[PDB]
């Protein structure tokens, strides 16, 4: 019945699960805090769960109280909590006196009712008090925030919105965001318990395979104690425990090539939307079926069939995502391709829609317009559309900027303006690259350079500025 | 004053429970095994979350099961405070139990509540986490909270369909000595749409209103368009009779043009005589009507050209 | 300075022309210090406006009248409710010494919901009952065009004033009236084509003589207004090009009209205007037969519909003229 | 150095050449400031709307308004998520093209025209005003209806007809015709001058005006690109440099007549994704296909309605619709079964 | 004085007509006295309220005011405040503690699902002392834990001659004067629903001049419902039917612009008269009901007037071109 993470909490500063730059971050920060003329009273730790917050909190209390506490234990951290059947605040007068010999942490994980507008007002009021407050000998305080969002405070709970502006820059509050923890160290960490519990994988015999399971959990999400959970669990069940492609596949091969346990279109169409509606009710489907139909007999079959097959893909797009309209498709392609049937199926490579790609592409094209319209805007004055810039600037101005770059390498006032241009800092390739062809996406690729691309068009904006 | 029906005699142990088998036999295999982990239970009310959940503490706990389960809608007083205060004096209440096994709690209705109080919930589980474990209802799984499914097993459950919903009413009809027709029985299950909640109401009112079990009688408590009327309209040879069924039976009625297009493209889901493409040529007759009475028209027009359509469609 | 919309509205009721009948309804409302709900309802530009306004400046007073009246278009349902219970639920000031000594103020106010026909049933429904919920301090007055379009359970509610289509006389005099007013020198025929061109509508009749009036006075020659500075403002087609489509069309040649509307695009006329223009010449034409209009209209009403939803002019155009050439 | 079409922008309103009754216009306009009313400049793309509204601007608030700078500011939409919008700015007038944005661009223009009011007045360059949505030109209707004093709106468009009827009604109405292929010719004869280009012929700048269609701005790149290419030495057999998507959808629309089968209309679906990826319009890409099909001279009175037919319905379902390949591929589609 | 909604509304169950099935396995309760959880379907104008508020009065008695709250779920305030006025009035000790209390709650189909749980949760909470009588139209589109929680009853359309005798109740008792054409515009108007039915006579008796010597016409009644009249679309039908186009076009619009006409409207009344018609050819019923129902799709979205109005006509002619 016992949990194994709480057997197995760490004991000391070298087994808690946290980067070593972090740790000693927050290491540095509390001792310097400690001194008797701090610049920080509120220490304000926020990040996602289970990131071993509290936890370091209270490794480093257990060796930093002792050296700061003065002549008159277990008392180190005087945690409150939120559900103690005001109290906020008379915690924090009772702490108050909780300093020189009665000198004890104190941690604030859990939080009090701050829904209400009223709530949340004091405690920013309290919160500034104590911020205020003149008293040169006070308790540390530290707060512990994990962030958490379903996309206002009901919307999020991060530390933007738990406290006001005077307390987000404060000048006397220092704020710690934490990092989950990495594949490394979790792996090491369970590892750990594994060699822990060798005696009952042994007797179970899970010995020879929790490495293939482990890698897993630590691919899975950085939370130690979920995992450390998820391992326990693994480790006590008996049974086998852990395919959208693989349903994308066999629905596209049904809609297209047709079932053969059963002949019935209508049953078939019906368990099939009976059976799986999430995988038909997204949009990527009709398009992997226009990538998809020409594969019916190695595309040997009437275009007539092929219009009509995208007639009806166009008017079931015009729908908007009608239930009918998915009904209506099917009921179509799969209609069309019985009636050109000759005697049997081939199963052809199933293509994932191309739209993806696409969408990148067009990203890049953006971020490319935006970079070229600054480089214009802040070496020659001159400001252009978006549209214009992919109908017309986007071949001709490079074409022109290659030309007079060619002439002025050749050359070293007919071509004075010539060889003023800038190689550094003007666009010579066509953007976007030529328009040649896209090709079909066989590889799975279900999903960057976008950011490389952003960080080199902000680089060469800070150099048109200096320039400018 | 008499109580539901679905609710005297539900089912004691997951034998009964039908439907999501995979589901079922994890669950069974958490039984055996005696250690129950953390749930977020997600799917459509009505298909046996909650009556799973507790037939499980049934298979766990056995005798103390009365006094080891704590069922609470999260919302009924308007107050999360409240709500910590009856997890606090039900967890820390102390009762000798063997050992593995931990007394279960249930969070009814998760979804409908802002994240804060989630995070709220996930500390209270956290600090009583070796009495008590959580089972976290809700309908969608992505809305909980990251850290929640993190430390929680996620279990997703869905409709019960036609065959189950049948064969419980079938148990429910002998245990009740209903007399029941098969018309009857169709028409609840239409009604149901995989919701067992649902029939078993129905069931119940129109067992309470009128007698035998028929289609004209469990629809005359329903309220819902009647699917025999709509399969006849759409079916209709001549136009005038169509256009004639729609204005008297189902206009002057006070139906709603979405609930007759809805009525009439779930009964074109199931026909026998139509052939696929006349089949899926009302069907997307009837997507273009209900594209546009969701658009603002939702005129007698529409149907009415609707209906021309089918029939030039069945020429 | 000020729209002349605004600057030469009636000042009384008096001075509302060609409506005898409701404004001798609202006279005898007046006499009997009794104002229900009120409706109005009639083709735009009638001065369903006007007389509201007069009604109620015969009712609080020039001064006290801002405080008692207020006008929305009921356009976009929350936040026109909102705003409505806003003014209905704010007490009403104390009327002045002179206020009472010559106009017998009510003790209630006064909400104008321009373009009510507009509204959904849904927001028709809500209004109702902010009605019911403000009656005893509220009236209020719906300006609409089509009655037909109010819910019968609000309908009922409000006593109905049709407002008859003004004369072109009528029109025509005032036009002149303002004109001469404002000393606006215009050729013989521009007043008649401004009212040709706002079917009617002495609101956008006097915008557009507000606007040519404009464009004279920046030109800086003799400024007197022609029927063609008129037709650009008003984005009026010449009637010369029409002339030259229809013989295209007439013509049949695939090529020429497409060479035709190639360089008609260029001009930057737009094509709803040419659709337009087309359909009342070839509706209102006894030259052609029954089957050619039965099959014209449906035309026109499917080029119109494709370019109501945002499609390229020039495709549109190029296809009806196609299909007019092969009726 | 600065490239010829921006190089010999006109900057003042004596400096124009085409279209002399709507520069006195403006003259005549500018002539009294304090009664600017709210202008709508509609015509064909690349006329010079936008250079006769900076003219204005400039004879109205002095040369100054040429001066401009970007800056990125940023907003928060409905759903609480963080938009960027860049706007340009002068010391007098800033412009900004909420078609940028899409469907949430009320909340932008309700947020700079609020901002702008709050700090004679400052003119506002709605770019692409035509295709604003509906409850953004209400939001602007509202904006005249308040903040008519303080902010002036000087909206250019390519079409007039998206335009509410309110709007039009508030504003004033100035059409921009295309300039004729003579005032082309004799523009890119007086760049010729300016840049000592050598010409065979003047016949040159008339193929080129002819193959710009009455785009300026396009017309001026054709020339600079030839002059750059032939040594700066045009001659009658130069070659004329199109844009290459139109040569690509010309390449095309040879493919669909000459190659009518399932495969070909499999690559003209790829070449229509490598068209879309360079973020080229559907509906450009629609037009120019279907002006390119009916150029052909092997097709016949018949098959020309079909594809004009085809096109207007395709160009009403890519309007309604949300993913353009089904609507290109499907009049492709269409068009090589009428063909075959 | 009082709308006549509530003037003439039935003070006993004995004077609820129409619905005797409800009516009598009702009668149980008020001689019994214990009264479960209750709701109240149909189509609106049948008498549920009526019949709630009679059993209500025939249980209580004078206790009504205190014993009876009536609370309409689209208040003009938030739903909020609906629960909240709920909870005030269910915790506060009974001043007379004689039996339960009774909550009626109107309309409650057009609230949000979130506020049916929550309605659900509150009638949980106050079981042993509050119960709760909800009303709406459609029992299908409420949560199925509040159908469960309560026990349904539905009320059937009210008989035409229910109405006629209602009717004539009504002008007897107020001295006013309704022709039997008047009368038949009413009731066809109204579809059943009898608030409409006495909101339009009460409006209609306001608008006579002297209402002690004038009697209502079917006009009157037109102009008080702002319905179009079956006269002017029968007109502009045979106009467009057996007349030229200038002719037609000119009646259709001289018609739209002179009684406020919506295109809209004037389609569907003909839509409503041409279905008594009697074809020979069935495609011309197709052909008008398709091009009608485009023509109002387009209108919905705005466009040309006169061009929409021109499409109506053409396509009328046209379809009935194929009855030759
Ligand atoms: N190696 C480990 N490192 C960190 N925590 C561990 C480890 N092994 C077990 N644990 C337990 O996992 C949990 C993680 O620590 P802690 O709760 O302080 O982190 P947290 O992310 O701030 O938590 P929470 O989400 O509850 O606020 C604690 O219960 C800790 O006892
Ligand atoms: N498979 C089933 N067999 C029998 N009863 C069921 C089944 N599924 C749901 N029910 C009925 O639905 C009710 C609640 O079930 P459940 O859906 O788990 O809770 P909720 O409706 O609150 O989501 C129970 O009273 C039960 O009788
Ligand atoms: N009956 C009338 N008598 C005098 N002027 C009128 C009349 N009707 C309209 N007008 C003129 O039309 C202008 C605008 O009227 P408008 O507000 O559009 O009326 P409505 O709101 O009824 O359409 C006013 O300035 C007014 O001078
Ligand atoms: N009157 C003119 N004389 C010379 N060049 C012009 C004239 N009008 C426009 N141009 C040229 O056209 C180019 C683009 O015009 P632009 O302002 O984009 O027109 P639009 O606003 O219609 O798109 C400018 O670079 C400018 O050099
Ligand atoms: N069954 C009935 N018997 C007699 N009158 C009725 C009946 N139903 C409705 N009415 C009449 O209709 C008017 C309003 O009824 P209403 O309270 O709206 O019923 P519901 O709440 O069912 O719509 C009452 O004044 C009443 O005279
Ligand atoms: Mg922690």
């Amino acid at each position: 019945g016992e949990q194994w993470y709480e057997k197995f909490k760490p004991n000391c500063l070298e087994q808690v699960a946290i980067h070593k730059r972090k740790l000693k971050d927050v290491q540095e920060a509390l001792d310097a805090m400690f001194l008797p003329n701090a610049k920080h009273r509120i220490l304000l730790l926020s990040g996602p769960s289970g990131c071993s917050k509290s936890t370091v909190i209270k490794e480093l209390s257990k060796i930093l109280v002792p050296k700061y506490r003065q002549n008159s234990n277990e008392h180190k951290v005087t945690e409150f909590r939120g559900d103690c059947i005001e109290s906020f605040s008379e915690f924090l007068k009772g702490a108050r006196y909780l300093v020189m010999s009665n000198l004890s942490l104190i941690l604030i994980e859990d939080l009090p009712n701050v829904f209400h507008i009223d709530t949340r007002r004091r405690f920013q009021q309290l919160i500034l008090q104590w911020l205020y407050s003149s008293e040169p000998l006070l308790p540390p305080l530290v707060i512990c925030i994990t962030e958490c969002e379903i996309p206002g405070i009901d919307y999020t709970f991060s530390a933007e919105t738990i406290m006001n502006k005077e307390i987000l820059m404060h000048p006397r509050l220092k704020r710690i965001k934490f990092n989950p923890i990495n594949s490394t160290l979790l792996k090491k960490h369970l590892k750990f318990i594994c060699v822990q519990n060798m005696k009952m994988l042994k007797e179970k015999n899970k010995w020879n395979k929790r490495q293939e399971v482990i890698d897993y959990i630590a691919q899975e999400t950085g939370d130690i104690r979920s995992a450390i959970t998820t391992l326990q669990f693994w480790a006590t069940s008996s049974g086998s425990l852990p395919e959208s492609t693989i349903s994308y596949f066999h629905a596209i091969g049904k809609v297209i090539h047709g079932s053969h346990s059963t002949n019935n279109d209508n049953e078939m169409i019906n368990n099939l939307f009976e059976n799986s509606n999430n995988l038909l009710s997204k949009e990527d489907f009709k398009l992997g079926i226009l990538e998809n139909y020409n594969t019916f007999n190695k595309g040997e079959f009437s275009i007539s069939d092929a219009s009509s097959i995208v007639d009806c893909l166009s008017e079931c797009d015009n729908m908007n995502g009608l239930p009918e309209s998915n009904e209506y498709g099917l009921r179509e392609v799969r209609k069309t391709f019985r009636n050109i049937s000759k005697q049997g199926h081939n199963h052809g490579t199933v293509y994932f829609p191309r739209e993806w790609k696409v969408r990148k592409l067009q990203n890049s094209f953006k971020v490319q317009a935006e970079d070229w319209l600054n480089v214009s805007l802040y070496k020659y004055n001159a400001v252009h559309s978006f549209r214009n810039i992919t109908l017309e600037f986007g071949y001709y101005a490079p074409l022109i900027r290659k030309c007079q770059s060619y002439k002025k390498k050749y050359i070293l006032d007919k071509f004075s303006d010539i060889m003023k241009v800038e190689n550094g800092i003007d666009v010579v390739d066509r953007i976007g690259g030529p328009i040649e062809a896209l090709s079909v996406e066989d590889g799975l690729a279900p999903l960057d350079h976008l950011e490389d691309q952003k960080k080199e068009r902000d680089r060469r904006l800070r150099m048109l500025i200096d320039q400018y | 004053l008499q109580l539901p029906w679905v609710e005297k005699y539900r089912p004691q142990v997951l034998s009964d429970i039908v439907g999501n088998k995979e589901t079922i036999d994890r669950l069974q295999q958490i039984a055996k095994d005696g250690n129950m982990p953390h749930m977020i239970i997600s799917g459509m009310p009505g298909i046996g979350k909650t009556t799973s959940v507790h037939c499980l503490a049934h298979e766990l706990l056995g005798r103390s099961y009365a006094d080891g389960v704590l069922e609470l809608n999260a919302s009924d007083d308007r107050g999360i405070d409240v709500v910590r205060n009856q997890i606090k004096h039900f967890a820390q209440k102390k009762l000798h139990l063997p050992p593995g096994k931990h007394k279960i709690v249930i969070l009814d209705e998760a979804d409908s509540m802002t994240a804060g109080a989630q995070q709220a919930l996930r500390r209270t589980m956290e600090l009583y986490s070796n009495s008590t474990r959580f089972a976290f209802a809700c309908n969608q799984s992505n809305k909980i909270i990251e850290p929640l499914q993190s430390r929680c097993a996620i279990l997703r459950y869905s409709k019960l369909s036609d065959e189950d919903v049948l064969k419980r009413l079938l148990q429910i009809i002998k245990l009740e000595d209903v007399k029941y027709t098969n018309d009857g029985l169709e028409a609840i299950i239409f009604t149901a749409e995989g919701d067992m909640r649902q029939a078993i109401n129905n069931l119940q009112s129109t067992v309470a209103g009128h007698g035998l079990v028929n289609a004209d009688n469990v629809f005359k408590i329903v309220d819902s368009p009647h699917p025999l009327i709509v399969k006849k309209m759409l079916l209709a040879s001549n136009l005038e009779d169509s256009i004639q069924i729609l204005r008297t039976d189902l206009w002057k009625k006070g139906y709603s043009s979405i609930d007759i297009v809805t009525t009439s493209f779930r009964v074109t889901k199931n026909l026998a005589q139509v052939k696929e493409s006349v089949r899926l040529e009302m069907i997307k007759e009837i997507g273009l009507t209900h594209m546009r009475i969701l658009e603002g028209v939702g005129t007698y027009l529409q149907l009415a050209s609707m209906l021309a359509k089918i029939h030039k469609l069945n020429n | 300075q000020q729209p002349w919309v605004e600057k030469y509205r009636p000042k009384n009721l008096d001075e509302v022309t060609a409506q005898d009948h409701a404004v001798t309804v609202l006279k005898k409302t007046l006499k009997s210090a009794n104002l229900p709900h009120m409706l109005f309802y009639g083709p735009p530009g009638t001065g369903k406006t006007s007389t509201i306004l007069a009604l109620t400046k015969e009712l609080y007073g020039p001064d006290l009248m801002k405080s008692r009246i207020l006008e929305l278009n009921a356009s976009d349902i929350s936040i026109v409710r909102e705003k409505v219970k806003n003014f209905a639920r704010l007490t009403v000031s104390k009327p002045s010494k002179h206020d009472l000594e010559n106009y017998p103020c009510p003790p209630y106010k006064i909400i104008i919901l321009d373009e009510a026909d507009s509204m959904t049933a849904d927001a028709q429904s809500a209004l109702r009952r902010t009605m019911e919920t403000y009656s005893g301090v509220t009236r209020f007055c719906l300006i609409c065009n089509y009655v037909t379009r109010i819910i019968d359970p609000l309908a009922s509610r409000c006593s109905k004033f049709r407002f008859k289509a003004l004369d072109a006389s009528n029109a025509i005099d005032r036009l002149r009236f303002i004109s001469e007013q404002e000393n606006v020198k215009c050729d013989d025929g521009v007043l008649e084509r401004i009212l040709d061109i706002s079917a009617g509508d002495l609101r956008r009749g006097i915008t557009l003589l507000q606007s040519a009036s404009k464009g004279a006075q920046y030109l800086g020659d003799g400024k007197n207004i022609t029927s063609t500075q008129v037709e650009e403002l008003a984005g009026v087609v010449p009637h010369d090009i029409l002339i030259e489509i229809v013989e295209k069309v007439k013509s049949g040649d695939f090529d020429e009209i497409k060479k035709y509307v190639n360089t008609f695009m260029k001009s930057g006329w737009s094509a709803a205007s040419v659709v337009n223009q087309l359909h009342e010449y070839y509706i209102t034409n006894d030259n052609f037969d029954t089957n050619f209009k039965n099959q014209i209209s449906w035309l026109l009403f499917t080029t119109d519909s494709r370019l109501n939803n945002g499609t390229n002019e020039h495709i549109q155009l190029l296809n009806l003229l196609v299909k007019i050439s092969q009726l | 150095m600065s490239l010829w079409v921006d190089k010999y922008r006109p900057k003042s309103l004596n400096a124009l050449s085409h279209n002399e009754e709507l520069t006195n216009f403006l003259k005549s306009l500018s002539d009294q400031p304090r009664d600017l009313p709210h202008l709508l400049l509609y015509g064909p793309n690349g006329t010079g709307k936008k250079t006769r509204c900076m003219a204005l601007l400039e004879s109205i608030f002095g040369p100054g308004v040429y001066r401009l700078k970007i800056d990125v500011r940023q907003f928060v939409t409905a759903s609480n998520r963080k938009l960027e919008l860049n706007v340009v700015s002068s010391p007098y007038h800033l412009e900004i093209t909420p078609s940028d944005m899409g469907n949430n661009d009320r909340i932008v223009i309700q947020e700079l025209l609020k901002e702008v009011a709050q700090m004679r007045y400052k003119c506002v360059i709605i770019n692409e005003a035509n295709s604003l949505t509906k409850d953004a030109q209400a939001a602007l209707r509202r904006t005249m209806e308040k903040y008519s004093k303080n902010i002036r709106l000087i909206m250019v468009c390519d079409s007039m007809s998206p335009i509410i009827a309110p709007i039009k009604s508030r504003c004033l109405l100035i059409r921009c015709p295309a300039p004729s292929d003579s005032e082309i010719s004799t523009i890119l004869s007086d760049v010729v001058t300016n840049e000592r280009i050598q010409l065979e012929t003047k016949d040159i700048l008339k193929r080129i005006a002819q193959a710009s269609n009455g785009n300026l701005r396009v017309s001026l790149l054709m020339l600079e690109s030839m002059a750059l290419n032939n040594e700066l030495a045009l001659k009658s057999s130069s070659p004329i440099i199109k844009p290459d998507w139109i040569i690509v959808i010309h390449k095309l629309t040879r493919k669909i007549v000459k190659e009518r089968s399932v495969n070909s209309l499999i690559e003209c679906r790829a070449v229509l994704y490598d068209l879309l990826a360079h973020c080229i319009p559907a509906n450009i890409i629609l037009k120019e296909l279907t002006f390119s099909l009916l150029d052909v001279e092997t097709l016949n009175t018949t098959n020309k309605s079909s594809i004009i037919e085809y096109s207007s319905v395709f160009d009403e379902r890519l309007s309604l619709g949300n993913k353009a390949i089904f609507h290109l591929e499907g009049f492709i589609a269409k068009v090589m079964c009428c063909l075959d | 004085n009082l709308p006549w909604v509530e003037k003439y509304r039935p003070e006993t169950l004995d004077e609820v007509y129409g619905q005797n099935e409800v009516i009598t396995t009702v009668r149980k309760f008020v001689d019994e006295g214990k009264l479960p959880h209750l709701l109240f379907y149909g189509p609106p104008g049948t008498g549920k309220t009526s019949t709630i508020v009679a059993l209500a009065r025939e249980i209580y008695g004078k206790n009504y005011s205190n014993m009876v709250l009536e609370l309409n779920a689209s208040d003009d305030r938030g739903i909020d405040v609906v629960r909240n006025q709920i909870k005030d009035f269910a915790s506060t000790r009974q001043i007379f503690s004689k039996g339960f209390k009774l909550i009626i709650l109107d309309e409650a189909d057009a609230m949000t699902n979130a506020a049916q749980n929550a309605l659900r949760r509150v009638i949980e909470r106050y079981t042993k002392n509050t119960r709760f009588c909800v009303l709406a139209n459609y029992a299908h589109k409420l949560t199925p834990a509040l159908l469960s929680r309560c026990t349904r009853f539905r009320f059937q359309p009210l008989p035409q001659e229910a109405i006629e005798r209602r009717i004539a109740n009504v002008l007897v008792h107020e001295k006013l004067k309704l022709s039997p054409n008047a009368e038949k515009a009413l009731i066809e108007l109204s579809n059943g629903d009898m608030r409409r039915v006495l909101n339009v006579l009460q409006s209609c008796k306001a608008t006579l001049d002297n209402p002690d010597e004038d009697e209502i016409s079917d006009d009157v009644i037109y102009e008080c419902c702002g319905a179009p009249r079956p006269s002017d679309l029968k007109a502009v039908l045979k106009s467009i039917l057996e007349d030229d186009w200038g002719t037609a076009h000119y009646t259709l619009n001289k018609v739209r612009s002179a009684k406020g006409l919506a295109l809209i409207d004037l389609i569907e009344g003909i839509v409503k008269i041409l279905e008594d018609y009697e074809l020979q050819n069935e495609e011309t019923r197709v052909h008008l009901l398709t091009k009608l129902a485009d023509i109002e799709y387009s209108i919905s979205k705005g466009g040309n007037d006169q061009i929409q109005g021109s499409a109506v006509i053409g396509a009328i002619k046209a379809s009935f071109e194929n009855e030759t």
